[PDB]
């Protein structure tokens, strides 16, 4: 069932939306 | 079990190789006789005063070159050059044989090489200085194998791989225990993409010397990455970090990239993906607290910030990387790719296509840049130009596993119609690649295959449509059900056609 | 999102070319190879006392072929008796 479980939003193309749900603050110089 | 650290291979070695090799205090006899002076290198040692004292007491050249090595470890390349130059002016080396002068000339050659490595600029000037020093060393003493090693390294930097390989063959004929010869040979073979031969050479170097600088385990991890055994690569990189916890941030960078790859290709669920991605971001930020101006880290973070709709900061980092690392073409290609991706949201199709072309010209290995270039050609409605470009790319790269390129080729050929067989081949290859990668097969490819097979084989079209319906599940549309009903009607399956029509 | 999936597939394959900075070999980096003029030979003969057995087990696990058997003897010339 691991073959069907691994198929999810990021594989379908919602990777950008998933990353957008992850918020983190960096020490950027720019 | 026994702890894997530097202290393990220290305790394996005798105490002579433990304590003496890492001494930070240098003992210098005086010219007055039995009097000696001990100077600790932990304190701020002045180059000029130490050189004047050494010249006055006329100490052995071993102390001069050891002080030069320590100042190399301190990063004082100019100070080490001053030490070497004043050593050549010292009475001892002038009264010694030409072997000592040749050794110090080779040390100056290594100083020029280290300056080139630490700056990655003024390559021609430092190479000429190093070549002159090495030529002087060879003329004064041609029997030193270190001169041959330096010649091989000089050929390798100038991409004269054949002559360097011949020099390393001569060195191997002289003796098979030369670790530096094995490392240089493996570096050349890796440069010639002979990963397996370099992997055996790296393993041999690791077995001979686990405490040799440069670290063979980095090359072993690179070879494991080339052989897809990235788990062993990460394990060897962790062992390398244990052995070398300082001045080895590149190992941490490779570990972060491997962790990102594992998160991308192994996360079984969205929550696990989020956890692994956040862990990779935290590890990358922790590595950034030591060096905050490393261009590769900014390039990696640009992907995350592009996914965060922070296009402005992506542009700032890309321009900064272009300004600093314009010598490296890969960073120029990556920055142009990210600028084109940013401009794609703005729909600057001409500007994005030009940026993709510049990225392609900078680094031809960027397949994503060429695919984005084809996408921009589609965006400007240049169907024929995109088709010709895609055919050229496919014929040049028939072994490349670009599944989306083949899917796009199949869709384009289906739109053309006359090239239906090429569409069948490309869509079947796309299906096979997706099955091998365990990725969700797009049902649109199955619909296109069914449309193509309508004029060839109704059975194959019906089977592909059934597979597409099973993939969609509840996402089945009216067109798919109607075509299934018509297929069963032509198949004289009255009951199944009636059910599909219902 | 198609280009995002392509980026995920490719990841950072072609960005590993710059990461070859560890391949460069320099004589002055090793601390104990230079302390005496013949320290290179001393270090080369210091590891002949060591072998695969002295290696750490995890590093032994890193030596993967890209056990002896009782019925393969090493040839001799004088025998015994």
């Amino acid at each position: 069932k691991l073959e069907s479980m691994v198929k999810s939003n990021y594989r379908n193309g919602g990777l950008d939306r998933i990353i957008s749900k992850i918020d983190f603050d960096f020490d950027l110089e720019l | 079990m026994s702890l894997l650290d530097q202290d393990y291979y220290l305790s394996a070695l005798p105490e002579d190789k433990r304590a003496e090799l890492v001494t930070l205090q240098l003992t210098i006899p005086l010219k007055s006789g039995d009097e000696v002076v001990t100077i600790d290198f932990n304190e701020d040692v002045d180059v000029s005063q130490l050189c004047v004292l050494l010249e006055s007491e006329n100490a052995r050249p071993d102390l001069w070159l050891s002080a030069a090595k320590v100042f190399v470890s301190k990063g004082n390349i100019a100070g080490s050059q001053e030490i070497i130059r004043k050593a050549l002016q010292s009475n001892v080396i002038l009264d010694s044989s030409a072997s000592v002068t040749s050794l110090f000339h080779n040390f100056s050659f290594w100083l020029s090489l280290m300056e080139y490595v630490s700056t990655n600029s003024r390559e021609d000037q430092f190479l000429e200085y190093a070549s002159n020093s090495l030529q002087a060393s060879n003329s004064l003493d041609s029997g030193l194998i270190l001169n041959g090693i330096g010649n091989g390294v000089l050929y390798a930097k100038s991409r004269r791989y054949d002559e360097a390989l011949k020099e390393f063959d001569n060195l191997l004929k002289k003796k098979s225990t030369n670790i530096l010869a094995i490392l240089g040979k493996a570096q050349i073979l890796y440069k010639r993409q002979k990963y397996s031969q370099a992997l055996e050479l790296y393993q041999k170097a690791l077995t001979i010397n686990p405490l040799i600088v440069p670290d063979p385990r980095l090359g072993i991890g690179l070879c494991f990455w080339h052989l897809n055994n990235k788990q062993l690569a990460e394990q060897a990189w962790h062992n390398s970090l244990k052995v070398h916890p300082q001045n080895n941030l590149n190992t941490k960078i490779l570990i972060c990239l491997a962790k990102f790859d594992y998160c991308f290709n192994e996360s079984k669920d969205d929550d696990e993906f989020t956890a692994l991605y956040r862990e990779s971001l935290e590890f990358l930020h922790s590595c950034l607290k030591e060096d905050a101006k490393h261009p590769l880290l900014l390039m990696v973070l640009a992907s995350y910030y592009f996914s965060k709709e922070d296009y402005e900061k992506v542009e700032k980092l890309c321009n900064l990387v272009l300004k600093e690392n314009s010598r490296n073409a890969a960073f120029v290609s990556a920055s142009h790719f990210w600028l084109a991706r940013v401009a794609y949201h703005k729909e600057d199709y001409v500007q994005a296509q030009k940026q993709f072309k510049q990225a392609e010209d900078s680094q031809n290995s960027n397949t994503l840049a060429k695919l984005g270039y084809a996408q921009c050609l589609i965006a400007r409605n240049e169907v024929g130009d995109a088709t010709i470009y895609l055919e050229k790319f496919f014929k040049e790269n028939q072994d490349s596993k670009s599944s989306e390129m083949m899917l796009l080729l199949g869709i384009i050929y289906s739109q053309s119609g006359k090239s239906y067989y090429k569409a069948i081949i490309f869509l079947e290859k796309y299906v096979a690649v997706c099955q091998e990668e365990n990725y969700p097969i797009l049902p649109e490819a199955y619909l296109v295959l069914s449309r193509v097979y309508e004029n060839k084989d109704l059975n194959v079209a019906l089977d592909y449509l059934m597979k597409a319906n099973d993939i969609l599940g509840d996402k089945a549309n009216v067109y798919v059900l109607n075509n299934l009903g018509i297929y069963h009607f032509f198949r004289n399956n009255v009951s199944q056609s009636s059910d599909f029509f219902a | 999102r198609l280009l995002s999936a392509l980026f995920s597939k490719d990841n950072f394959r072609y960005l590993m070319n710059e990461t070859s900075d560890g391949l460069d070999v320099n004589y002055l980096r090793i601390p104990g190879i230079i302390e005496n003029e013949k320290s290179l030979g001393k270090l080369f003969s210091s590891y002949k006392n060591l072998a695969i057995e002295n290696l750490h087990p995890d590093d032994r696990l890193l030596l993967v072929d890209p056990s002896p058997v009782f019925f393969l003897r090493r040839p001799q010339y004088v025998s015994d008796g």
